[PDB]
């Protein structure tokens, strides 16, 4: 793109915690199936 | 300009994290620094002219005696990206003994999508 | 022409469309539309959301109110007017949202607070009615055991249950935090200031004192009582074993979260100037005094204070006696902070000399935490950390020797460090743009011209802060709104995956995606981490 400039890191591969993104998309899966979701 | 600059500095900077703390307990983590200094003394001290004797140690042969501004002026140079300067002139390398050698950044960047470049085009 | 860069959001929407994105994935599409509405607008009734929105009724504005509700995303507020027709009035909340972002930092903390009993507890006792009570709101214990059939191991959520509300969390529900913070406080204006009689003026006021101490004095007992409280807590049966009040429903505090989660930037300041032991040292003597500490900004002077200047300089100094005067904060005494000799007292006093302003204020002998004269080091040092580590060190020197004086010349930075117009006028010009250098010129002239001028470059506070919050908040948006784009790919995918709960494509398509569903929410936590400095003080 437009944008090739000087390193915006805090960014790198090595998580370390994958279980702390599994309690996220649980929440996000309860709150999902919850009685109310009001959709579309 | 340009390189005695950092050459000076480099050495003042080894002559202050020698003085202020012992040498050879910073690159391990056996009893950090002595545990660090015994549960440090009342030493607690810096150089205060005795800087300059390390500067007259080892010198370019050249007109390079400079003191009285330029070392005010390399203060200057160490209390805004370095040692705090308290009173007594006391001189601390903590953080800049680590980035010599805010952690664990290793393994970047990818060559892929998303953050993994967040930057200008603002965001 | 070809906007696949993201431009389309650029002028559209700041600080909103982080609080549309963080609802659209958690309460489908129907409540993003209403509280589009309450950010974009401001206060409004039922039937002013149904005349604006143009596609919703009363039947549906009605049934996701309750939805918001019950995750306290809306402030409810009843008032009426000088001839009646009493009505309702609805704010957002920002702090139920807040909850709807963090939302499993909160049971990242909540696990590794308790003692020794570790790793055969804290799966499925604790963490399992945590998150229900972050995800379905308010709840009540009756309610909750109803769920369990044959409850042999019935006291085994109890214990769990009375010391987690003992130091924290667990808190009374919302019968306050409904109420806004400017309604509680103008109701309080006033109906202690048309109670007193006609008497002399004295300087034509005279109430702006009393009455407004009076307001004072009983706000104090109005944020006390969601807190430690000896109502739920503290009941003894007979013959029986301690337990607290299981009848009322109890909800999550959002004010000890917050003190509890500025302890680790507390620890990354620890980091610097001292070693590990001694940070362990401090850092078991800061979550010792956790649950009693002063909050982030109490809503006294949140909102209503018009800038008396008295005031305002006195509330900073009666900080300062909340600070020294506590019912045993202020103990940080040897055998309070070594179970919980002479060595971890020399450490102790390194930490009253190592010079950043905390364990400082120690007249005789027993030490204290400054948090009011820390907040400017901690928002400045993370602060300076940012332009060294994305934009360059060479920027980070610049940045700290604008500071280093008060609005620092033309000829004085080439004078420092480094020489002239090669890159300090060239970093200036990418620092202008941050709100981190403010421009200041004055002529000579008679026009205010530019070329019979000289520049002053002072550093001015509250502009940088402040543009850095925002653009970490809407990194934040940025990043959800990636995140829910790509499960478009998904529908397909995720959904058809529960009849069974081998073409191997799919291995680089549901295996591969999800990992890359994955190291958004991993940054996300580093993004929270790295943007709550600026929201505390």
């Amino acid at each position: 793109e437009f944008p090739s400039i000087p390193l915006p890191i805090n960014g790198p591969i090595t998580n370390k915690e994958r279980s702390l993104a599994v309690k996220y998309i649980n929440f996000g899966k309860t709150v999902k199936d919850g009685p109310f979701y009001t959709g579309s | 300009d340009i390189e005695f600059i950092n050459s000076l500095l480099t050495i003042v900077w080894r002559f202050i994290s020698e003085n202020t703390f012992p040498n050879g307990f910073k690159n391990f983590e056996n009893g950090p620094k002595k545990n660090v200094f015994y549960a440090p003394n009342v030493k607690n001290y810096s150089t205060t002219q005795e800087i300059l004797e390390f500067i007259t140690a080892a010198q370019v042969a050249n007109v390079e005696l400079t003191p009285s501004n330029i070392r005010s002026l390399c203060e200057v140079l160490v209390y805004d990206d370095k040692l705090e300067k308290v009173t007594h002139d006391c001189y601390r390398v903590t953080l800049e003994s680590i980035l010599q050698m805010f952690n664990y950044f290793k393994m970047f960047p990818a060559s892929k999508h998303d953050k993994e470049v967040v930057y200008f085009d603002e965001w | 022409v070809m906007t696949i860069s993201s431009l389309e959001q650029r002028t559209l929407n700041p600080d909103l469309f982080l609080y549309k994105e963080l609802v659209k994935a958690h309460l489908g599409e129907r409540a993003a539309s209403v509280i589009g509405m309450l950010v974009a607008l401001g206060r409004l009734s039922v039937r002013e959301l149904v005349e604006k929105i143009d596609g919703m009724d009363v039947d549906s504005v009605k049934t996701t109110l309750v939805s918001l509700t019950q995750l306290r995303c809306v402030k409810y507020l009843q008032e009426t007017a000088i001839s009646g027709k009493k009505t309702t009035y609805y704010y957002y909340n920002e702090e139920g949202i807040h909850i709807l972002l963090y939302s499993g930092l909160i049971i990242d903390e909540i696990i590794t607070q308790m003692r020794v009993n570790d790793e055969e507890e804290h799966k499925q006792l604790v963490a399992e009615i945590v998150q229900n009570v972050i995800s379905l709101g308010s709840l009540t214990v009756e309610d909750y055991l109803s769920s369990v059939t044959s409850d042999s191991m019935k006291y085994t959520i109890s214990s769990l249950f009375v010391q987690l509300c003992e130091m924290g969390y667990l808190i009374q529900i919302s019968k306050l935090h409904y109420t806004p913070i400017e309604d509680l406080w103008q109701f309080l204006y006033e109906k202690h200031y048309k109670n007193i009689p006609r008497n002399s003026p004295l300087s034509d006021l005279k109430k702006r004192s009393q009455a407004k101490m009076n307001a004072k004095t009983d706000f104090a007992k109005i944020i006390n009582k969601p807190n430690e409280l000896s109502q739920i807590l503290t009941v003894d049966p007979k013959t029986s074993l301690r337990i607290v009040k299981p009848t009322v429903s109890l909800t999550i505090n959002l004010d000890r979260f917050m003190k509890g989660r500025r302890s680790k930037q507390l620890i990354n300041l620890a980091k610097t100037r001292v070693g590990s032991v001694t940070a362990q040292v401090y850092k078991i003597a800061l979550r010792l005094t956790e649950q009693k500490s002063p909050k982030i900004r109490d809503p006294l002077t949140q909102t209503g204070l018009l800038q008396d200047l008295e005031e305002a300089k006195s509330f900073q100094d009666e900080a300062e006696l909340v600070e020294e005067k506590t019912p045993g904060l202020t103990f940080n005494a040897i055998d309070l902070a070594r179970h919980l000799a002479s060595l971890i007292n020399s450490h102790l006093k390194i930490l009253a000399s190592s010079n950043f302003p905390f364990l400082n204020e120690t007249k005789p002998g027993v030490y204290y935490v400054p948090y009011s004269k820390l907040m400017p080091v901690l928002k400045s040092s993370v602060y300076e950390y940012v332009i060294a580590s994305t934009l360059g060190p060479s920027a980070m020197r610049l940045s700290r020797c604008i500071r280093d004086n008060k609005l620092v010349s033309e000829k004085i930075i080439n004078s420092t460090a480094l020489m002239k117009e090669k890159d300090i006028r060239s970093t200036l010009a990418s620092l202008i743009r941050y709100n981190s250098v403010e421009i200041q010129e004055v002529p000579r002239t008679a026009d205010r011209s530019a070329s019979r001028a000289v520049f002053l470059f002072r550093c001015k506070e509250t502009h940088s802060y402040n543009f850095m919050r925002q653009n970490l908040e809407w990194n934040m948006a940025n990043l959800l709104f990636k995140k829910e784009k790509l499960k478009q790919e998904n529908s397909t995918l995720l959904k058809k995956a529960n009849r069974d709960d081998l073409l191997p494509s799919e291995l680089n398509q549901l295996k591969m995606v999800n990992e890359r569903e994955l190291n958004v929410f991993a940054r996300l936590s580093r993004l929270l981490s790295l943007w709550e400095v600026f929201q505390m003080a």
